[PDB]
């Protein structure tokens, strides 16, 4: 008969919104969010949407914003205690090296000495340590690296790298959605969804070229970018599979130490026992060979049948986007990924044990990239050994070529937004709206 | 444009003989120390069936009786034992830049 | 029937878990703050709106407003048993603010008045 | 069983324009490069036009000989391939053929349609 306006709360309907999300973890010193987070939830509930085919969008997912600013303060935080290297940039005379010496390219390890301030304001102390060519620059005399354009700080010695997964949880009034979609892109309806308080425990693990520790795709090998077409973009890969890598530090340095003012203490690298050797990693031939073929079957569906599909090394750039970044025992090592992709693909098959890449090391490194920043790692004492499983990579298109039968890919990096979005891509958050109205045929007395 | 030469155009062969084709591309078709030339075969009333490609490859269900042959600029097809069933145009294409090329169609036939 | 269990289900079948739905609506220390802070303000404002409208106490509530015709080309028991909320809520969002308006304005500025004469006498 | 059915053919006067269309079937489409080409006696096998995919832009390419009267498209949803052609010469008379590329860094028209005949005058 006659419709009427009436009034519903408890309404199961949402709309999309941004708020910070709150992080949580199960975890004594690390640079890592564990301080400022709070115990989580060991099980959290999930509960699934049927028939909802809400839409993601990955690229344009505040979550991976939030999570960038929040890792960046903590790792600020965690230096603020930490000692001050200013007295440090001095003349540095070096004297070359001598050992027992298989050594490296030439000239990469340095011994060198010079006038260091002491306890009281009154005296100083000769002293000497060993250099990476990387951290020294010539001016015979020399300046450490960066002293004429910002402050070094020591990293504290007793304060953890490894990685904590962390959680994130929505606020009351708010929902994270989580697509359980096979093998999806990253973008567009999802035909899956469900609902939980909290997200799947994330690592920050920082490295470029690939990436390390990250979840894996549950059947095949998932290829996503943000513009399929636009050469300057990056390609994400995900394996399906992990790819062992076997990295390690033989040299068996030591470490000594001066006190410098009355609040603080230098640490350096001492004299090297044994053999003097250059520092390497070892992927398994077999499974990288496997693994390549899984990628250039999914790169054909993509770019189509009849393409050449060749790989090749980054043809430029600094040595941090050119070189694949590790972190293992708080070591930072550049490693040269030539000969992982040295290859071409024709016939499903390459037209050509294990395979050995040559690693670098450095004491002064800037993590983020930031202007006017540097911190100094101390040098860890003994041999150094670190496995770790490769879980996906980045590309980007090189030739971009429609013009020919051919296409070559070169590793990207250099934007840790990137990393973030591996596992992130999964999650929605949407704000809830239990109000509304319906035409429900009905009357109220007065 | 690379031009790509063939000859003869005809030639009659007798039953249990070899047939032999030649082309000469202007410039080269290896690319990644692998040939690109592809051989094509014809009769009347149907679409030309591919036999050969990288210049040495037999394609699915072709017989041994076909062969490719040669590198550089300098190729040839050589079929045996001649038989009716053979009777056909025959083309060399070059596929290894755009615009892709044709060769001569040369009549292969029973003498 | 978890939260948001009834997000898939048609509008009718809905109803049975607005109870559910309800219980789930209520440096780094300005995070936290400001976010429980916008949360209450949100809750306490669709609140009042229940209250100009005189149906604070219940979950659902009638009203002697007329539907306007216009704002849906739909029939009552299609909308009911052929739609969810989240669709539903799609089509009528061009109409929310002249609903919520009419509520406050047509109906509950009357009913003030005459309780007013009631109780004088 | 890869199977292309060519459509469209006939005969049209000298000047005039004409769509030629390819309905693939027993592959996807989307996931593959196509080619045209065309036939007669006068001058044995020609390579006419190539089509990309959305990497690439649906970026297309023609033999001089025929660009700027002839134009390539596809619609990806609909399994098919068109070619279409204007101010067309008595030179273009031939058999047109839907084909395929087949082998992989071995380019080769490994399947082809039936073809159909095009005449102008
Ligand atoms: C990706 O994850 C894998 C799996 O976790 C990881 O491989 C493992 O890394 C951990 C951490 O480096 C290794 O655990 C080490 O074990 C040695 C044993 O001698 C400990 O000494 C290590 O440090 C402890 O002891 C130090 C003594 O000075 C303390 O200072 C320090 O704080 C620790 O208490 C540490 O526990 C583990 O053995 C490997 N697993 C292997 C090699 O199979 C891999 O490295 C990760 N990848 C990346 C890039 O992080
Ligand atoms: C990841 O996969 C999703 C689908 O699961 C992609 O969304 C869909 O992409 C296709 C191809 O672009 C869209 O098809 C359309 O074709 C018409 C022409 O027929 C064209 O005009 C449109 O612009 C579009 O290309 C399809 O509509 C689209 N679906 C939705 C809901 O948008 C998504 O693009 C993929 N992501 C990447 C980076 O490839
Ligand atoms: C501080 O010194 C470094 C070198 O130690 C300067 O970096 C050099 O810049 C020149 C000019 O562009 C390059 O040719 C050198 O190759 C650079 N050296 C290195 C190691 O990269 C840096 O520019 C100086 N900073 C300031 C503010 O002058
Ligand atoms: C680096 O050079 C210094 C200076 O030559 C070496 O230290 C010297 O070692 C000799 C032998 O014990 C002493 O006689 C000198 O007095 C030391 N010079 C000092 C303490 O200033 C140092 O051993 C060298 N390091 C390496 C790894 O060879
Ligand atoms: C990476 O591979 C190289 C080459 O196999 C390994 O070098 C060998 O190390 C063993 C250690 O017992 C020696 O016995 C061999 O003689 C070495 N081979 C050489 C020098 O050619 C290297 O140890 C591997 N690295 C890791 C971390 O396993
Ligand atoms: C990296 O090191 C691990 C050991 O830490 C290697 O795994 C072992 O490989 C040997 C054979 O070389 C097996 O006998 C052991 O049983 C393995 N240990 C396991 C499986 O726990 C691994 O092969 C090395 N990777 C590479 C690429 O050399
Ligand atoms: C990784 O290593 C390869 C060599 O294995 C480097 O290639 C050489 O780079 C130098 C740079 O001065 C060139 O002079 C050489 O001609 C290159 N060799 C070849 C064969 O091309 C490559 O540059 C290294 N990558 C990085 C980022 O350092
Ligand atoms: C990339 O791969 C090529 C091919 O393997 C490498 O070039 C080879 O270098 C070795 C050195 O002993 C020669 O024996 C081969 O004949 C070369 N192959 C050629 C020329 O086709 C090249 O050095 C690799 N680049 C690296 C490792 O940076
Ligand atoms: C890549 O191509 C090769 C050559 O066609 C494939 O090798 C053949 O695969 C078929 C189907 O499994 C087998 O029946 C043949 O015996 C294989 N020939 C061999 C092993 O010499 C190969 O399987 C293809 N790879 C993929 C992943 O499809
Ligand atoms: C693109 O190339 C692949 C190569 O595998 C084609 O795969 C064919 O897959 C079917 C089974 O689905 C096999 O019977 C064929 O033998 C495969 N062909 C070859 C040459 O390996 C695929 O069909 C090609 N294009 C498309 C659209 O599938
Ligand atoms: C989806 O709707 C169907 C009726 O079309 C209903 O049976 C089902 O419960 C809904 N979602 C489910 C079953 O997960
Ligand atoms: C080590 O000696 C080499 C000899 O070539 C020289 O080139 C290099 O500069 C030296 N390294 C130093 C002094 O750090
Ligand atoms: C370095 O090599 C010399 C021989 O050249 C040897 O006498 C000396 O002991 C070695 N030093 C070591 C192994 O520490
Ligand atoms: C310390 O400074 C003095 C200044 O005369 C210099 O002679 C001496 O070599 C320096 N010691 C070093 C650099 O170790
Ligand atoms: C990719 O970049 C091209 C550049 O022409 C643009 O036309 C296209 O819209 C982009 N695709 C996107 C943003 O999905
Ligand atoms: C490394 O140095 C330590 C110092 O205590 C020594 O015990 C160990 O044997 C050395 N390792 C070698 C020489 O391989
Ligand atoms: C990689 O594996 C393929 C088989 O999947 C093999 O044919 C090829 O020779 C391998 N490449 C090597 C061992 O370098
Ligand atoms: C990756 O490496 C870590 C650390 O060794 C290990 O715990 C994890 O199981 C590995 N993942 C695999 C092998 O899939
Ligand atoms: C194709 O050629 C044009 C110039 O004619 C060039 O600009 C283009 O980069 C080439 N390929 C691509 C993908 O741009
Ligand atoms: C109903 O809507 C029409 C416009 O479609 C409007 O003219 C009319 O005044 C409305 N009736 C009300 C608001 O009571
Ligand atoms: C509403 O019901 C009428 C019959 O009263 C029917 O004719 C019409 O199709 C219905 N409208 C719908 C289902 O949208
Ligand atoms: C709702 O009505 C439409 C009318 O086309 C029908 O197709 C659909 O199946 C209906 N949904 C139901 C009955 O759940
Ligand atoms: C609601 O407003 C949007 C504005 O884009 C319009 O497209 C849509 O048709 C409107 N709905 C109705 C029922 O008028």
């Amino acid at each position: 008969e006659n419709l009427w306006v009436t009034v519903y709360y408890g309404v199961p309907v949402w709309k999309d919104a941004e708020t910070t999300l709150f992080c949580a973890s199960d975890a004594k010193h690390n640079v890592w969010a564990t301080h400022a987070c709070v115990p989580t939830d060991p099980n959290p509930q999930e509960i699934h949407l049927e028939n909802v085919t809400e839409e993601f969008n990955m690229w344009k997912n505040n979550m991976v914003e939030q999570m960038h600013e929040d890792i960046i303060s903590l790792w600020d935080q965690s230096l603020k205690p930490c000692v001050k290297l200013t007295p440090l940039c001095v003349t540095l005379q070096c004297t070359n090296v001598t050992n027992n010496i298989t050594d490296d390219m030439r000239g990469e390890l340095k011994n060198c000495s010079f006038n260091m301030t002491t306890e009281l304001r009154d005296k100083k102390q000769k002293v000497y340590s060993l250099f990476y060519r990387l951290d020294v620059v010539q001016i015979k005399e020399y300046r450490l690296i960066n002293c004429n354009t910002s402050a070094i700080t020591q990293a504290c010695p007793k304060v953890s790298f490894e990685p904590i997964p962390i959680h994130y949880c929505a606020p009351a009034g708010f929902a994270i959605l989580k697509c359980k979609d096979k093998k999806f892109n990253g973008t567009g309806p999802c035909p899956s969804v469900s609902t939980v308080q909290c997200t799947h425990g994330i690592k920050p693990v920082v490295s470029t070229q690939l990436l390390l520790n990250g979840s894996l795709a549950e059947e095949e090998v998932i290829i996503r970018s943000e513009n399929i077409t636009n050469n300057a973009k990056n390609i994400l890969v995900q394996l399906n599979t992990p790819v062992q890598i076997n990295c390690t530090r033989p040299n068996n340095n030591t470490v000594k130490s001066i006190r410098i003012g009355p609040g603080q203490a230098f640490y350096y690298t001492g004299d090297i026992i044994g053999d003097i050797r250059q520092a390497h990693c070892n992927v398994s031939k077999a499974t990288w060979n496997e693994t390549l073929g899984k990628v250039v079957k999914q790169l054909r569906k993509h770019f189509g049948n009849n393409t050449i599909i060749r790989f090749a090394q980054s043809s430029g750039g600094d040595l941090e986007v050119t070189t694949h970044s590790f972190n293992c025992g708080g070591e930072f090592f550049y490693c040269n990924t030539s000969g992982l992709f040295n290859s071409t693909w024709i016939s499903n098959t390459s037209v050509q044990d294990s395979i050995t890449l040559p690693c670098r090391i450095k004491q002064i490194i800037n993590m983020w990239q930031r202007i006017g920043q540097a911190m100094y790692a101390p040098p860890i004492q003994g041999v150094i050994r670190c496995v770790s499983n490769i879980t996906g990579l980045i590309l980007t298109r090189d030739g971009g070529s429609t013009n020919s039968t051919t296409e070559t890919f070169r590793p990207g990096g250099g934007d840790m937004r990137d990393n973030w979005r591996s596992e992130l891509y999964k999650y929605k958050v949407v704000k809830i709206e239990p109000l509304g109205v319906a035409p429900t045929r009905c009357k109220r007395r007065v | 444009d690379i031009v790509l030469t063939q000859s003869p155009a005809s030639l009659a062969v007798s039953p249990g003989q070899r047939a032999t084709i030649s082309c000469r591309p202007s410039e080269s078709v290896d690319n990644y120390g692998i040939s690109f030339m592809n051989w094509f075969q014809q009769k009347p009333g149907q679409p030309p069936k591919l036999l050969i490609y990288a210049a040495s490859n037999r394609g699915s269900g072709v017989p041994a009786r076909f062969t490719g042959s040669g590198s550089g600029t300098d190729f040839s097809l050589n079929i045996h034992p001649m038989e009716e069933d053979d009777i056909a145009m025959y083309f060399c294409q070059q596929s290894k830049e755009v615009p892709y090329t044709f060769g001569g169609g040369t009549k292969l036939e029973i003498k | 029937l978890g939260f948001l269990g009834a997000a898939g289900s048609t509008m009718g079948a809905a109803s049975m878990t607005l109870t559910v739905q309800a219980r789930n609506l209520l440096h780094w220390g300005i995070k936290q703050l400001q976010a429980r802070v916008l949360a209450v303000e949100h809750y306490l404002r669709d609140q009042q709106l229940l209250g100009i409208w005189g149906c604070s106490g219940k979950l659902i509530c009638c009203t002697n407003v007329p539907w306007n015709s216009s704002w849906s080309n739909r029939n009552l028991s299609e909308i009911w048993d052929n739609m969810t909320w989240l669709q539903w809520d799609k089509e009528i969002s061009n109409y929310t603010q002249i609903i919520y308006g009419l509520l406050e304005e047509s109906q509950n500025q009357q009913e003030k008045n005459e309780q007013d004469l009631l109780a004088l006498d | 069983e890869v199977k292309l059915e060519e459509s469209g053919g006939g005969l049209v006067q000298a000047g005039g324009s004409m769509k030629l269309s390819c309905v693939a079937s027993g592959f996807s489409l989307s996931n593959y490069w196509m080619n045209w080409v065309r036939q007669s006696p006068e001058k044995g096998l020609e390579w006419v036009a190539e089509i990309r995919l959305k990497p690439q832009n649906y970026a297309t390419h023609y033999a001089e000989s025929v660009k700027g009267r002839f134009s390539i498209s596809r619609d990806d949803s609909r399994s098919t391939v068109y070619l279409q052609m204007n101010n067309l010469r008595a030179e273009d008379t031939g058999i047109y053929y839907c084909t395929r590329p087949g082998y992989y860094g071995h380019y080769a028209m490994d399947y082809w349609g039936q073809g159909t005949s095009v005449t102008v005058s």
